[PDB]
RNA sequence: AGUAGAAACAAGGGCCCUG
């Protein structure tokens, strides 16, 4: 591995992507957590936090957050990004039976 | 990107594009709706989730 | 700090007004873009004359005020005017000044800790200088250079991306607090974003300039130019100082910023996967997609996914075209027929079957188009502009530079149009074993003849002989081609003109969607077969470096 | 679902497709142009004649079928009622261009070229400014001798010019180049001869009767015959000036490859040839004088400033013998002034006035513009003098372009290296010096024979051509040089036995002869074009005598 | 001796010297013109059939399918036979393929719908229907959206279709308000003012804002069509058309039979705009849009009818004067009728026939075209003629092909005998006369192969680069110090690559540009003896500079650039040698001057002063609105530093984004940064008060 | 850090690694070595008889 | 006076300003 690209593990010349769910001393930055978060149903009770404080939030905890420009959303720190291609392909094949 | 199908292919998977296209042709409606119908189908698929 | 309070007080004053409140309240933020145009609208007919007229004036430069006071820049250093208290009418936050001020600022003004950051901002231009320093210039000569007008790229670039992907790169390398929701690209290529981020973080810079320069950094400038010799971005950036229509400045530029070896490796990998995924007759396509997705390759420092590279690339080659088709990428209006290139200038047609007896009586159906059709062609160091008509080659005009390449181009073209008696009455040698089903898949007649010609030169000579030979009339001796591709002869192939100078490559900025069959036959919304697996090298062994075939 | 929808909404909002149009609900599924009552009322009125409603036109067009028989019949009927003429030039020859008739075209360029007599003074780097140079030249005392006589040799309005010359000399002594507003300056500068606008609401038939009122009777230009003096100016401008370095040029940068050394050697040779002529002296005089006048009109409008007509040059380099390291020189062809240059708008107008020296008798036909004044004597021995006082006018555009007359070098170099590289390529060898020294280029006739001289001496002819194009440019020359190309193409067709043809050449000749008026260059070039076609008729066809 | 410079054409090729004729080294150089245009337009239409409109109640001459007066047809005729035009369209459709036009109108509709209504700002000057003056596109757009807002309610639209439907609704409205130093106008005056087209003498048209979007739609479809065609050269430029011509010539020299022989004809159509009719365009656009979505059918049809009802404005009127020319009266177009007696006989004779059409300061013209409006649709219509082919020609063994761009074409005729060449050319002329397209007989000429001209490019075995055409490009643009020299060098590079400019000419032009640059910006070398402002202080502090080589040209530098280094700005070549003090000072982003294109950003990249003539004119009311928008944009950029580069997007309004972002920044800096709870509370209270005021006010 | 011809050396280094990977010490392409060996002297030659 | 062209300039705005 290398400190430059902290998102790859080379096992016998095979690249194993590490998910970006938690920062490390070298890799620590705003990016190393982005995969962990996801959007969910809006809840106005949860707090509004800073981008830097994202590191401190608990797993499975909701939080509101300003995103980009003129967008206020709700993020829940649970990684739910399944493969989209596989599901669509499988379902579409069934339509042909 | 000169036709709508490419714009839908930018994010949507091409299969749902072809599906919504065939559906629009069967109904005979404008193809401008390839964007909405494809989205409607992908949700359904990713709703199933196997 | 107090500046924050100033911004808030300004916002309060703005909201106290009525019109500003309306325009802020209504609609979304995109209106900003619109508002960005209704202001600062002023152009000038002849800019040169205006600038020369202005510069005579005592104070031709608007400038900031507080920055000048802070920098202790006085109005006059020594009986020389530099600026005077006033307000520019349009801005209302600037003061007139003179150009001399820059010189003073340049020679005794405020100095920053380090200016080496510019070398990163304009990495393209410093790369240009570094490449130029390694060119060993040999010797100017004089001769009438043959130039072909073709589309090329004039900037060596690594990790070429699209406009959509780049926009996030600027936001995620400079303005993170206002970054949009994380995209797929940013997650996939996080080593590049980290590398760019480190250089331009905690630095005093005009952020917009850096973003624009990264935009130019990732844009391969494609131009339609006259060209001679090899085609490499390293040359096209300074072709103006290598040769013209009448002169040539020889120079060796092979070993600078090699960009061709990675294109070659990508095509080799695509060939390998396409040849692997032909085993599964029923589900070759799905196997191909899975094979592409579960593979990657190293580019410089970063490791990139093959699927994205194929989408970005512009190699109009039969190997890549099929893979782009499977993923769904749109591609250029460029046909292929073996190791040959084609481009339909005009015409039309419709399939029409005809029988061919292979040996004695053995009917084999083959389809032939039925209309006039012009076609540019391109074989190695040769080019053509042929035309067909109802299963007949009407004419062919060649402008190449080699005899062997000329013969091969003519033969593959004749095959393309299924002209000649052999298509009516197959050659005796070809048998039913080779006709079809090498691995259980039928091979149409044309590809059988193509393999026949490749197998032996004698077959090629026989095919060319099939086209009628006549006596070279007077005058036309120069525009004639024998069997050995002679410039002139006493007897020559019928209706085979020859000229000097490569035929200019056509151009069209069109994108056609094309599907592919279960047998990897790429249809393009019409009968045409743009590409197939029967126009690739048979097989070869290679040891790929810095690649990842993570599949069982 | 919500992550996918967020991404989708971002990628739609980016493309301006997040609207009801592309994402409508169940009801709002019928988008249509909001056809208004008036738009339809108009569309039903703009229909072609046979139809009377957009519906009929649309129904007739959507089903239109091709009937080639009728289309061919109509095409043949139109092909018979026309009878388009076709005229092969070989049978129907080009009559000679007709030039107008009348008095000789008169000199019009601001600055005299051949006649102008100049005063030189050793260069002072410290004092390099316009006013400072004029002061230095005036102080020696040669200038203070001039004392024009009351009666001029020719011309009109003499007293005004004499008064203004005296005022200029008085100005320099005071070291303030500002002229007062007096009757002479007013008349020459037209300070107050600008018509005062009259409102229409304040008009009546009585006012119309009191002072004549009728649409301005535009006085178009009058025709002038060919100038017999242009050739002399050309021949003189093709000779050396006893000095060099007339026009300012920059330095030569370093070199790394053979190509740059070749470019720098060719450029050095051409610049050496071109810096010694007299035309280039005029290039320098225009660049410097117009630069100074531009920077005065910009700074001191409303003040009838005094600007010199000068230039800077360098004495030639003899052998090492004698005085080495040749010096520089400041020349003073004459003096100019500029009435108020209140250039409120682009392509303005501002009268100027030009005094210039001479040692030659004035022609009546050529020097009609000027109003000469015999002015004492001058050493070289002693020689009479003649003070040529014009009252011309300039604009912004002429200023900017004259200050960029240096363009001629580019065009001439391109033509010469377009001939030399082409001749060198046909042989695949460095043939430039041989081409320059040897290749003979016809440049005229003398004693009924065709003169010829190498290219190295016809670069001067090309340069004069480009310079004069810069000087005399107008609408006439533009139209002419744009319409003469057809004749040259016909000439080429004649040279290569290509049976060219045309539809109505007489009209072409008419168009040409219409745009030949009171501009010496046009008329001279046309006379040469006729002599050319004549000389070629001996070895070619398609032209009548 | 009698010096003659043309003698070089006796023994030297004419192309290799044609550049010498072009006088591009020197400076280049109403109502009477417009009236002559009107007269010629009404004359070309040979017919006399006149309808009477109801909307306007003005006789409307019908310029289509009413041909009469078949005398001297050689001259320009502007009558059109729709049958022939549609037949030619059918021939082109058949050659190109089935459903050729549907794909094109689809590729247009793919853009017209998503297009933003702000892309009308990037256009030539457009007539304003409020002040009655030509004005940049942006100001006119803002003015018409302010009129909309004042009339009924803020324009919620954001796209082209909404804008077009809002213009169509605006035609119906009885009354329309618009801001001014706040007049109101009835429906008829705005109906006339929308169609009115002004003129600029740059002549050229200036259509109203109302028509502009439909014109863009039609041009988009015509462009999408033309790009496909191989017999046109309008969208393309430079090398592409040369390659087209060369391939065409190869095709020709191969197709023709031994008995046959080719010919060329350089053609230059006449009265292109005067003879084109928008009614034929209307029918053609109807035929093209016969299968496509019903949406495009209506949208495309608008612009032709609007142009078919267009008025044309007369500008500046006549001028009156006395004999001595001391006094002088000025009179506008509206008052011409009153002083009909006080004009020359020619002017009266020209004016009197058009009085019936004339309306106040306008002349209703039921047809005709003007320059620049519909370039590509005429190119399509003209490419139609080249395709034509009938049994008679093939029976005689004759065929014509060619390449046409706007009002300039090239013809390649083939036959077996001259008697048939002439007949072929006459047939082509006839088919072109059937659709208004004429041909000039004087400026047009022909010859045996390999001697033509097309758009200032003369052709032979080679193609002589004009060079003259690109000579004006060798000038300092006058943007700033950094931009000018780099742009000039890049221009030299392009001219070198394409127009085969020589190396020595390039070096000479580069030196000319460096010396004109030194002169314009009042700079000169350090070693020179020149005095003045910049040079004096340069000399004062020159001693500090250890390394002379790195010195910048604006700061007493020397030339370190050549033919092999034209693609590299000087700031880069000189970087290593530059001293550290000078380097850091020059490239310090904290610059008052620097304002933000292959160039480096230094202190030299300044902006020029602003004009002040408006200072006296009462054009200030607009400055207030511009300043309002300027302030809003300025502080949105103050918060968001990536507002201009990356287009903002979201669902929040500007105010809400500012409110939330400011509060979040305040919280982040109170957490760690130097802010006190009192200050944080004050800021938050200020924001709450401002929000409440904003919402309550409006 | 301090060098005149970096690119050729770095490309030759990658070439060495790629060749060693192929289990053959040979280098097929001859572009960089040729340059770095010819900077000292490389040029054409004209016969005396053609002089 | 003059320029140039197929019409415009030969200062314009409020005693004061400006390209």
């Amino acid at each position: 591995w290398s400190k430059a690209d902290s998102s790859k593990i080379y096992c016998h010349g095979i690249a194993i992507r590490v998910p970006l769910v938690v920062g490390d001393e070298h890799m620590d930055t705003s990016l190393a957590l982005l995969e962990g978060f996801s959007v969910c149903e809006n809840d106005p009770r949860a707090p509004m936090v800073t981008r830097q404080d994202l590191i401190d939030v608990g797993f499975g905890q909701k939080v509101r957050l300003f995103v980009g420009q003129g967008s206020v959303r709700t993020f829940k720190r649970t990684a739910s990004q399944r493969a989209a291609s596989s599901d669509v392909n499988k379902n579409v094949k069934k339509i042909k039976m | 990107s000169k036709t709508f199908a490419e714009i839908a292919e930018a994010f949507l998977e091409p299969e749902a594009v072809r599906i919504a296209k065939e559906a629009v042709e069967e109904y005979g409606d404008h193809e401008r709706k390839i964007i909405q119908i494809g989205i409607h189908f992908q949700v359904c698929c990713m709703f199933c989730d196997e | 700090m107090s500046l924050l309070l100033t911004i808030a007080k300004e916002y309060k004053r703005l909201c106290q007004d009525a019109k500003a409140a309306q325009m802020m309240t209504v609609g979304t933020v995109s209106n900003y873009t619109t508002f960005k145009k209704w202001t600062t609208s002023r152009k000038e007919k002849n800019p040169s004359l205006r600038m020369r007229w202005a510069m005579s004036s005592k104070f031709p430069i608007i400038a900031n005020k507080r920055m000048l006071e802070e920098a202790q820049i006085p109005k006059e250093h020594n009986n020389v005017a530099l600026w005077e208290d006033t307000e520019d009418v349009s801005k209302r936050d600037h003061v007139l000044a003179s150009a001399s001020c820059i010189n003073y600022w340049n020679f005794c003004g405020p100095c920053v800790n380090n200016s080496e950051v510019i070398k990163e901002v304009y990495k393209s231009r410093f790369g240009r200088l570094e490449r130029r320093k390694e060119i060993m210039w040999k010797e100017l000569r004089f001769t009438l250079v043959d130039r072909q007008r073709r589309r090329v790229d004039t900037q060596p670039v690594e990790q070429r991306l699209r406009t959509g992907e780049i926009k996030d790169l600027q936001m995620w390398t400079l303005f993170e607090d206002e970054a949009p929701l994380a995209s797929k690209f940013i997650l996939d290529n996080y080593g590049l974003v980290k590398e760019m981020r480190s250089k331009f973080a905690n630095k005093p810079l005009n952020k917009e300039v850096v973003a624009h320069m990264l935009e130019k950094q990732f844009n391969p400038e494609s131009r339609f130019l006259p060209v001679f010799g090899a085609i490499r971005p390293e040359r096209m950036e300074l072709i103006h100082a290598l040769g013209g229509e009448t002169w040539i400045q020889e120079a060796n530029t092979a070993g600078i910023s090699n960009v061709d070896q990675r294109k070659n490796d990508i095509r080799a990998v695509c060939r390998k996967v396409c040849l692997a995924a032909n085993a599964s007759i029923m589900n070759a396509k799905s196997k191909l997609v899975e094979y592409i997705k579960s593979t990657s390759m190293r580019i410089g420092e970063t490791e990139r996914k093959l699927e994205e590279l194929i989408l970005e690339t512009d190699d109009v080659s039969p190997e890549v075209t099929l893979c782009k088709s499977a993923l769904g990428g749109q591609l250029g209006k460029t046909l292929s027929f073996g190791p040959m290139l084609l481009k339909k200038i005009s015409g039309s047609g419709v399939k029409v079957k005809d029988t061919v007896y292979i040996q004695g009586v053995r009917a084999v159906q083959f389809e032939y188009w039925s209309e006039q059709e012009e076609f540019y062609g391109e074989y190695k160091s040769a080019t053509a502009l042929f035309s067909r008509k109802e299963r007949s080659l009407e004419w062919i005009t060649i402008g190449g530079g080699i005899n062997e390449d000329r013969k091969r181009l003519l033969a593959m073209c004749m095959i393309f149009c299924r002209d000649g008696d052999y298509f009516k009455d197959a050659p005796a040698t070809i048998t039913m074993a080779d006709l079809s089903t090498k691995l259980g898949r039928e091979i149409p007649y044309q590809y059988v003849m193509m393999n026949w010609i490749q197998k032996s030169e004698d077959n090629l000579e026989a095919l060319l002989y099939s086209r009628g030979i006549v006596e070279t009339n007077p005058g036309k001796m120069g525009s004639s081609m024998g069997i050995d591709g002679s410039k002139r002869a006493i007897k020559s192939l019928r209706a085979v003109t020859i000229q000097s100078g490569k035929i200019d490559m056509p151009e069209s900025k069109e994108k056609i969607h094309l599907e592919l069959s279960d047998n990897l036959e790429a249809f393009d919304s019409s009968g045409r077969i743009v590409a197939t697996i029967l126009d690739l090298p048979s097989d070869k062994k290679v040891t790929f470096q810095d690649v990842s075939f993570q599949h069982p | 679902i919500f992550s996918f929808l967020a991404t989708a909404a971002d990628f739609l909002r980016k493309e301006n497709m997040f609207n009801e149009i592309f994402l409508p609900d169940n009801e709002e599924t019928i988008i249509e142009m909001k056809k208004g009552k008036t738009f339809l009322e108009l569309r039903d009125e703009s229909v072609p004649l046979p139809f009377q409603t957009y519906e009929q036109m649309k129904d007739y067009c959507e089903k239109f079928k091709g009937n080639p028989r009728e289309l061919a019949s109509k095409v043949s009927q139109m092909q018979s009622n026309i009878k388009l003429p076709i005229k092969h030039y070989e049978q129907n020859k080009f009559r000679q261009i007709r030039l107008p008739k009348g008095p000789m075209a008169p000199y019009t360029h601001k600055f005299l070229m051949e006649e102008a007599w100049m005063f030189t003074k050793i260069s002072d780097p410290e004092r390099s400014r316009a006013g400072e140079i004029l002061i230095d030249f005036f102080k020696k005392g040669n200038l203070s001798a001039i004392r024009p006589k009351d009666k001029p040799l020719q011309g009109k309005y003499p007293i005004h010019y004499k008064n203004l010359w005296n005022q200029i000399k008085a100005a320099i002594a005071d070291r303030t180049m500002v002229i007062n507003e007096n009757d002479h300056s007013e008349f020459l500068g037209g300070i107050g001869r600008a018509s005062k606008k009259i409102p229409e609401i304040s008009l009546t038939q009585d006012v119309i009767t009191t002072e004549g009122l009728k649409q301005s009777e535009n006085k178009l230009p009058e025709p002038r015959s060919f100038p017999r003096w242009f050739n002399a100016e050309w021949m003189w401008a093709i000779k050396d000036s006893d000095l060099t370095g007339w026009v300012p040029m920059a330095e030569y940068p370093p070199a790394d490859n053979e190509l740059e050394d070749y470019a720098e050697h060719l450029n050095k040779t051409m610049e050496g040839v071109l810096q010694g002529t007299n035309c280039a002296r005029e290039m320098g005089k225009c660049i410097l004088t117009v630069g100074a006048l531009m920077t005065e009109c910009r700074l001191f409008p409303g003040k009838i400033k005094v600007v010199p007509i000068y230039a800077r040059s360098k004495e030639r380099k003899s052998m090492q013998e004698g005085l080495p390291v040749p010096s520089e020189m400041d020349c003073l062809f004459g003096i100019c002034v500029k009435s108020k240059s209140h250039l409120n708008k682009d392509d303005g107008m501002y009268t100027i006035i030009t005094f210039e020296f001479s040692i030659r008798e004035p022609n009546l036909e050529k020097h009609q513009k000027y109003t000469v004044f015999e002015a004492g004597h001058t050493t070289v021995r002693e020689v009479p003098l003649y003070l040529y006082c014009r009252t011309t006018a300039l604009s912004k555009i002429k200023n900017d372009w004259l200050s960029k007359a240096r363009r001629c070098f580019i065009t001439t170099m391109d033509t010469v290296e377009t001939i030399c590289l082409r001749e060198s390529a046909k042989a695949e060898e460095n043939l430039v010096e041989k081409t320059l020294n040897e290749k003979q280029m016809w440049i005229g006739k003398k004693n009924g024979e065709l003169i010829a001289q190498p290219l190295r001496e016809a670069l001067r002819v090309q340069l004069v051509q480009q310079f004069y194009f810069c000087i005399y440019n107008d609408s006439q020359l533009e139209g002419f040089c744009n319409e003469q190309k057809k004749i040259l193409m016909a000439l080429e067709g004649d040279k290569k036995n290509k049976s060219s043809f045309g539809f109505n050449p007489e009209g072409l000749l008419e168009k040409i002869e219409e745009c030949l008026i009171n501009n010496p260059m046009c008329l001279f070039m046309a006379q040469r074009l006729n002599e050319l076609v004549i000389e070629a008729s001996k070895r070619g066809a398609k032209f009548f005598k | 001796m009698e010096i003659n410079p043309y003698l070089m054409f006796l023994n030297n090729d004419v192309t290799s010297l044609i550049s010498t004729t072009y006088p591009y080294t020197g400076p280049p150089p109403s109502t009477k013109y417009t009236l002559e245009t009107i007269k010629r337009t009404y004359d070309y239409s040979r017919t006399s059939v006149e309808k009477t409109s109801k909307v306007f109640n003005i006789p409307r001459r019908k310029f289509c399918n009413c041909l009469e007066d078949k005398d001297e047809l050689v001259k320009p005729t502007g009558n059109v036979d729709i049958s022939s035009l549609l037949g030619l369209a059918e021939m082109m459709e058949k050659r190109m393929g089935e459903g050729f036009f549907k794909h094109c109108v689809m590729e247009a509709e793919t853009e017209i719908l998503k297009m933003h209504f702000s892309r009308l700002t990037e256009g030539r000057q457009t007539y304003d229907w409020t002040s009655e003056r030509n004005m940049p596109a942006a100001t006119a757009l803002q003015l018409t959206v302010d009129a909309i807002k004042e009339t009924e309610g803020p324009f919620k639209g954001t796209t082209m279709l909404e804008y077009c439907n809002k213009m169509i609704e605006m035609l119906d409205w009885k009354e329309i308000k618009f801001k001014k130093v706040i007049d109101s106008i009835k429906h008829d005056e705005f109906l006339i003012r929308a169609l009115t087209i002004n003129t600029m003498a740059k002549a050229i048209a200036t259509p109203g804002m109302i028509v502009r979007p439909f014109s863009k739609i039609v041009e988009t479809v015509a462009q999408k069509i033309c790009e496909k065609l191989k017999e046109s050269g309008l969208p393309v430029g430079g090398n592409e058309k040369k390659a087209k011509l060369k391939t065409t010539v190869t095709s020709l020299n191969a197709r023709m039979n031994s008995d046959q022989f080719a010919v060329n004809i350089t053609g230059d159509n006449s009265k292109w705009n005067e003879c084109q009719q928008p009614e034929a365009y209307l029918a053609l656009l109807a035929y093209i849009t016969k299968d496509s979505s019903d949406l495009m059918k209506d949208l495309c049809s608008v612009a032709p009818v609007l142009f078919c009802n267009k008025f044309v404005k007369l500008g500046q009127g006549i001028r009156l004067s006395n004999k001595r020319k001391t006094k002088e009266v000025i009179i506008k177009a509206e008052k011409m009728g009153k002083y009909k007696n006080l004009m020359r006989e020619e002017y009266k004779n020209l004016f009197e026939p058009l009085e019936k059409y004339i309306q106040k300061d306008v002349c209703f013209l039921p047809g005709g075209m003007l320059m620049g409006m519909f370039n590509m649709l005429s190119t399509v219509l003209g490419v139609s003629t080249l395709c034509y082919m009938d049994e008679e020609l093939k029976a005689k063994g004759c065929f014509w092909t060619g390449l046409q761009s706007s009002d300039d074409f090239v013809l390649f005729a083939v036959a077996s005998n001259w008697s048939n060449i002439h007949w072929t050319i006459r047939r082509f002329n006839a088919v072109c006369k059937l659709i208004g397209i004429n041909m000039s007989l004087e400026k047009s000429y022909g010859s045996l192969p390999e001697l033509f001209e097309f758009t200032s490019m003369f052709f032979d075995g080679e193609f002589v680069s004009n060079l003259a055409m690109e000579l004006p490009a060798f000038t300092t643009a006058g943007v700033n110090e950094g931009v000018d020299f780099t742009a000039a060098m890049s221009i030299i590079k392009t001219n070198m690559i394409n127009n085969s400019l020589s190396p020595s000419t390039a070096l000479m032009a580069l030196r000319i540009c460096l010396q004109e640059f030194r002169a314009t910006y009042r700079v000169h070398p350090w070693d020179s003896r020149v005095k003045g402002g910049r040079m004096k202080i340069i000399n004062e502090f020159i001693k500090t500079i250890e390394n002379k080589d790195g010195l910048l040209i604006a700061d007493g530098g020397k030339l370190m650039n050549n033919i092999s280094t034209l693609h590299i700005p000087e700031e880069v070549l000189k970087f290593e040698k530059m001293d550290e003090q000078y380097r850091n000072r020059v490239f310090n982003p904290k610059n008052p001057f620097t304002n933000f294109n292959e160039a480096v950003v230094s202190t030299h990249s300044f902006r020029t002063r602003a004009n002040r003539t408006l200072l006296n004119t009462d054009m200030r009311a607009m400055m207030a609105e511009e300043k309002r928008y300027q302030m809003v944009c300025d502080m949105f950029k103050s918060v968001f530093e990536s507002a201009d580069i990356n287009p903002p997007i979201g669902a929040m309004s500007i105010g809400e984004a500012i409110e939330e972002k400011l509060l979040e920044r305040a919280k982040m800096k109170r957490d760690i940064g130097a802010i006190e709870d009192s200050e944080y509370e004050e800021i938050k209270d200020i924001i709450r008060d401002a929000k409440k005021a904003r919402l309550e006010s409006r």
